[PDB]
Formats: structure tokens, C-alpha cells, sequence
């Protein structure tokens, strides 16, 4: 298998380490703050999600500073996993479309 | 199983402080949050505070005077909250509750007893209580045992080890001389007494104790 | 921090009657509210969570319903072992809260008491003390009278008097009546009598023994 | 053309069960939702739950008491309401109603009103009203029948099989003796009776029956 097909995988098996990492961290990280509503495991899986999508409804969100930093190392893993899916596409198609061209 | 275990009773003197346990069996998760809550005579349910034993880290009830200390040990399953510094404010039930991270308690304990208090520890006079020689019985018969002097609270009484359930009234204790008091009531088929017998156990916590009494007809 | 309502602080219904508990959240907490059970001298036990999901070994009897700020606990056909304290609890904000609880109260038919008494023991006397017990069982209402005569004589002091809280066996109320005197003191009185006023009659139930 | 079709009673035995149903027609499409609502005599509207025939699932109302179970037939269109083990207390008048799953009951049903009684079913004995030889008539007269002894509700009373509705009054029914009794007032120009006929439909759904009673002048 080439590299960008292996390396799309390996980044989806981290995403999903970060995703449940993270969702026990940012429990870990929020009970003890009044008011906090990230902290129970289920919905913050869902938050974990929702957090590397980007696409951040608002429903929950971290109010600490470790809850903080555990979400920034989320986003940051799932904008990175899903553009290394991006250019793992555009490499498959660069190398469909050279071998079109006959080389 | 017993999911959660309390020891009964502590007796702790004003000022000194004292650690409870709360061992733990079942499945366990690395999601499990242990909590405790106490609970004043007569009174509610208060959240005293939580800890995750897989972590180690611990939060408490911002709204009360810290009493509460919470640790955990992961090898022998255990739990523990050391309430230092006492008063008669902190006498109270104290219970320890198992989460499993999803925000209700699944599971409860026993409760432990904790009476703050200067007095003696105390073991109960069990006697018995059985008709005189001029009562009529009915198709029933009332049987009981008194259970006097004792210090602190609980007692926990129960018929035939546990067997005998219906027909069994337990009276609260009454707090006399810095001594408690109560009795049992319990009510058998007339025919079955005294051909069955009837025997009445009392456990006292506080003092490692537990006696039984028969009851058997008098002379 | 999340305060929780729970109003009446008591409910009192007839046997067979469906009864709903009230708690209201200070605010929206969607359906992050679950319910306890805690008879006399028992520890709480979850009976719904998530404001209506059953747990297993709950009779169907019992339901929830609400999300928002308003929860209900309903019971279908309210029975004796229903008697006891309920308690909501809200886990969407931390801390985790308790409501301040709401007790079941079952107002059945009035019942007479099942009076007993009982002559110090042996062994008590043995140790110089003698306690005179008496049982007044099972009756409905609660409110009862005691009343104590040695040798036809009215007495009141050494009297110690406990009250069971309604029984989740059977709705009934029970109470016990302790004369505590010294052996010597015991020793020179002849009948020991207790007689019982309740509603259910306008004469006494009265029970007696002589020391001999 | 009527969009839901229901039967327009059913009389069940304290503790029995009945199976309701709703015959829809029109536009169907897999994302309508057929609610159930149920109305008590004098009361306001109750939502039971719904279903999605599409998909087959069904959803109730978690503030009362569970009576029904939603099932729904693709192929005939037809949605049921199982109501089991019933009581006095549901007895009541239960709407079927369609929503193409945009919130709101675009059309309901006529509704099945449901009797809970251990009493016998009865037809209604239909009686004519008409003025007595003395009765001085104005421009206008008044006929009517009497509809007695039916038993469960609902009857539905017409004038010339529906074709005379201005005029027309029908009085709520009155309970005696385990039977029903109610009257039906139509008001014609004097000078059209009896020349032309004036005649009352009684029809009674819990006995399947309708009769007709033609209003002549007295003899
Ligand atoms: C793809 C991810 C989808 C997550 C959906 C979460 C829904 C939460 C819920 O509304 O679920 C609702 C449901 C109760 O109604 O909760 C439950 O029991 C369902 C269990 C759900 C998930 C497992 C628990 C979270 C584990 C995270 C890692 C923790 C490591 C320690
Ligand atoms: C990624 C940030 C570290 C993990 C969270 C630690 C929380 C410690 C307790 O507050
Ligand atoms: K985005």
C-alpha cells in the first residue's frame, strides 16, 4: 500500500485515540468548575466529535484552562487528520491523471 | 453481591478526626467515580464530594466547610474519606455512592454511623419480652426483646438470624444518660410459639458485638 | 449551583391511588434528572434516571416524566411499600445537586392497636433494674394516647415513650411506652397497668399483670 | 374525499382491551406521522403518541398512564391504537390525526368515541314529534323526534337524510338507568308540511343500525 493510503489510516486510528483520550481528559479536566456541563463521558465523546469536525454546535463546551488546552490538541488532531485525507485524494488523483497523460 | 461496603460505626471525640472505608467489588471502570454524601438525622441527602480512583483526583462541595479529605487504592479496591477536626455538627450518616461516569448512582452503600461525641463506647443488655402468665393470645401472639444502655448508635436487630421479616417492628432508640434504648416487637401464628422458636439478634457495631436472645415462655 | 424544588414536602394518598412527585430545576437541565427511593433506616436506591428511563428490578409501577426545569415521579396505584422518602437529583451542571426530598404518606382505614405488656425479665432484675414495656401495634391514625397506672394510680414519671414511623408493610403506626424503675422501687407496687386512647374507641384498651 | 376513516364507537368491558382504527387516504408520503389524541366529555385535547408508517415507529406521551400500542398497515393504509386493560377512565372520544411531519395536524379524523361499561348494548326506539290538534302554527313549525333507550353514545341525528341542516337542533343526551335518551327539534315554514316530507335519520354506530321516521300531522 503507498504511503498516502497507510498514512490516511494511521491518522484515522490517532484521530480515534485523541477522540476518547480527550473525552477523559476534558471530564477530568471540568468537574470541580460550577456550572461546567462537559462532564459526563457520553456527551463528551459527542463533544469530542463535534470538536474535531469544527463543527462546534455550542451544546457543550470547556469553561478550565486544562479543558481548554485538552480541546485545542482535539481540534488541532482533526483538522490535521481530515486534510491529510485531503491530500492523501489529491495524490491518488495527480497519479491518475499523469498515467491518463501517458506517463 | 454487596457492591459498596461500609464498616457500621465510628465513635470519634470532639476535635480528633477519623477515616472511612468504602470498599468496592463488581465490574470497575476506569470511568468510576466514587462519592460521598452525609445525611443529618431527619434530614436530606448532602454531596460531600467525588474522586476518580483511576486518577486519583478529587472535588469537593464548595458550598460547606471542608471536612472531607478523599483518597483512593486502586490494589485493594478501596476508597477512603478522612473527616478531621469533628464537632457534634459532623455526627451524621455517611454514605459512599458508585458513578459510573454518566452522572446517576448506580449503586449505594450502607452507610456508616458517625456519632462525634466525648461518651463511652457501650455494648447493649439484651432482655426478653414475653407475656405474662395472665394474657390471653389471640390467633397471634407479640414477642420482643429490649435493648437498653448502649452507646453510640446503631443496633441493628433482626428475628430467627434474618429468617423472621413480617410482623417485626424495631422502636427508634431513646437517648437517656448518654445511654440508648429500644425495643423489638415481633408477631407469630400463637400456635407456632413457643414449638418454633423465636430468637431476636443484636448487632452492635460500635462495639464489635453481636448477641442473640431466645424467647421462651416465662416459668 | 443548580437548586432543586421538590414541593409538597408531603403527599398523602389513598391505597391504589396513582401519585406524582414534583421537582423543578432552578434552571433548564434538558433530561439530566434522576429519582431515589430511601425507606427508614435504608439507603437510597435508584429507582428512574435521565428523568424517565426504567431501571431493571423497578416495579413498572413506577415512571418519570419532564425535561427543561419540570420533572415528574408517578407512581401507579400507590402500596405500603411505597411509604418513604423520594429524592431528585440533577447531574448537568456540576456540582451534582440534591432536591431536598418529598415523603409518601398512605391514608388507609382506621385501625385499633394491638396492645401488650410485658413484665420486667429476670435478668434485668437480676442487675437492679425493672422495665415495664409496653406495645401499642398497629394502629391508623397515628395520634394516640398512653397512659400509665401502678396500683390503680395514675403514674408518669420514668416514662419513655418512641414512635415508628408509618410501616411500609402495612400503612400502620406503631408505638412503644417504656416504665423504667429500680428493682426495689418495682418491688413494692403490686399491678402494673397501660391503657391505650385512640380514635378508634371511646374507651381505652387497657392491659395489666401483677408481680405475683 | 375523507382523508382518515374511523368507526364511530366501540363499547369495552372494564378490563378488556379494543383495537381502534384509522383508514387514511389522499397523498401519502414516508414521512407523515399519524398521531392519536383522546378527549374526555367537557375536556381539552390529550396527545397519546404517534407513528411513522414508513418506518414503524411509535412514540408516546411519558406524562401518562401506557394504554395504547401503535401499529400501522402499509398496505391497506390503515393505522391501530391497541388500548388495553381499560377503565372508566377511558372512556373518551380518540382522534386519529395526520401530520406530513412539519408539526401541525393538517387533518383529523371524526373520532371513535370509546364506552367503558359492563353494560349491554341497545338501539334506540325513535319516536315522532308532531304538534297537537290544537296547536296554532305561524309561519313556521316545529317537528321533532325522540331518540330513547339507546345505549353507548354517540347517535347521529339528520333531517331528510342530511339535505335539511338550518332549523335543526339536537339536545345533548341524558343517562338514566343504563340508557340514553335525547330529542332532535327541526323548524320548516308552515306552509311546507306536509306537503313536503320531513323525516328524521337516527343512527346508532355501537349497534350498527340507522332508522328513518317520516313526520306526519297527527291523526
Ligand atoms: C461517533 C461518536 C458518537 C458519540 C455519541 C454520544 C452520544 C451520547 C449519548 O447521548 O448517549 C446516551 C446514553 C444514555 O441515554 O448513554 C450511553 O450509555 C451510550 C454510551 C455512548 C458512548 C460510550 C461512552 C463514552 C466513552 C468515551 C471514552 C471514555 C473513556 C474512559
Ligand atoms: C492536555 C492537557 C492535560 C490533560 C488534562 C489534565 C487535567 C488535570 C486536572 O485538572
Ligand atoms: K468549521
Amino acid at each position: 500500500s503507498a504511503l498516502h493510503w497507510r498514512a490516511a489510516g494511521a491518522a484515522t486510528v490517532l484521530l480515534v485515540i485523541v477522540l476518547l483520550a480527550g473525552s477523559y481528559l476534558a471530564v477530568l479536566a471540568e468537574r470541580g468548575a460550577p456550572g461546567a456541563q462537559l462532564i459526563t463521558y457520553p456527551r463528551a465523546l459527542w463533544w469530542s466529535v463535534e470538536t474535531a469536525t469544527t463543527v462546534g454546535y455550542g451544546d457543550l463546551y470547556p469553561v478550565t484552562l486544562w479543558g481548554r488546552c485538552v480541546a485545542v490538541v482535539v481540534m488541532v488532531a482533526g483538522i490535521t487528520s481530515f486534510g491529510l485525507v485531503t491530500a492523501a485524494l489529491a495524490t491518488w488523483f495527480v497519479g491518475r491523471e499523469q498515467e491518463r497523460r501517458g506517463h | 453481591q454487596v457492591q459498596l461496603q461500609q464498616p457500621g460505626a465510628e465513635l470519634v471525640k470532639p476535635g480528633a478526626s477519623v477515616k472511612l472505608s468504602c470498599k468496592a467489588s463488581g465490574y470497575t471502570f476506569t470511568s468510576d467515580w466514587i462519592h460521598w454524601v452525609k445525611q443529618r438525622p431527619g434530614h436530606g441527602l448532602e454531596w460531600i464530594g467525588e474522586i476518580i480512583p483511576s486518577y486519583g483526583r478529587a472535588n469537593y462541595n464548595e458550598k460547606i466547610q471542608k471536612k472531607a479529605t478523599l483518597t483512593a487504592d486502586k490494589s485493594s479496591s478501596t476508597a477512603f474519606m478522612q473527616l478531621s477536626s469533628l464537632t457534634s455538627e459532623d455526627s451524621a450518616v455517611y454514605y459512599c455512592a458508585r458513578e459510573r461516569g454518566d452522572g446517576y448512582f448506580a449503586v449505594w452503600g450502607a452507610g456508616t454511623t458517625v456519632t462525634v461525641s466525648s461518651a463511652k463506647t457501650t455494648p447493649p443488655s439484651v432482655y426478653p419480652l414475653a407475656p405474662g402468665s395472665a394474657a390471653q393470645t389471640n390467633s397471634m401472639v407479640t414477642l420482643g426483646c429490649l435493648v437498653k444502655g448502649y452507646f453510640p448508635e446503631p443496633v441493628t436487630v433482626t428475628w430467627n438470624s434474618g429468617s423472621l421479616s413480617s410482623g417485626v417492628h424495631t422502636f427508634p432508640a431513646v437517648l437517656q444518660s448518654d445511654l440508648y434504648t429500644l425495643s423489638s416487637s415481633v408477631t407469630v401464628p400463637s400456635s407456632s410459639w413457643p414449638s418454633e422458636t423465636v430468637t431476636c439478634n443484636v448487632a452492635h457495631p460500635a462495639s464489635s458485638t453481636k448477641v442473640d436472645k431466645k424467647i421462651v415462655p416465662r416459668d | 449551583d443548580i437548586l432543586l424544588t421538590q414541593s409538597p414536602a408531603i403527599l398523602s394518598v389513598s391505597p391504589g391511588e396513582r401519585v406524582s412527585f414534583s421537582c423543578r430545576a432552578s434552571q433548564s437541565i434538558g433530561t439530566d434528572i434522576h429519582w431515589y427511593q430511601q425507606r427508614t433506616n435504608g439507603s437510597p436506591r435508584l429507582l428512574i434516571k435521565y428523568a424517565s428511563e426504567s431501571i431493571s428490578g423497578i416495579p413498572s409501577r413506577f415512571s418519570g416524566s419532564g425535561s427543561g426545569t419540570d420533572f415528574t415521579l408517578s407512581i401507579n396505584s400507590v402500596e405500603s411499600e411505597d411509604i418513604a422518602n423520594y429524592y431528585c437529583q440533577q447531574s448537568n451542571r456540576w456540582p451534582f445537586t440534591f432536591g431536598s426530598g418529598t415523603k409518601l404518606e398512605i391514608k388507609r382505614a382506621d385501625a385499633a392497636p394491638t396492645v401488650s405488656i410485658f413484665p420486667p425479665s429476670s435478668e434485668q432484675l437480676t442487675s437492679g433494674g425493672a422495665s415495664v414495656v409496653c406495645f401499642l401495634n398497629n394502629f391508623y391514625p397515628k395520634d394516640i394516647n398512653v397512659k400509665w397506672k401502678i396500683d390503680g394510680s395514675e403514674r408518669q414519671n420514668g416514662v419513655l415513650n418512641s414512635w415508628t414511623d408509618q410501616d411500609s408493610k402495612d400503612s400502620t403506626y406503631s408505638m412503644s411506652s417504656t416504665l423504667t424503675l429500680t428493682k426495689d422501687e418495682y418491688e413494692r407496687h403490686n399491678s402494673y397497668t397501660c391503657e391505650a386512647t385512640h380514635k378508634t374507641s371511646t374507651s381505652p384498651i387497657v392491659k395489666s399483670f401483677n408481680r405475683n
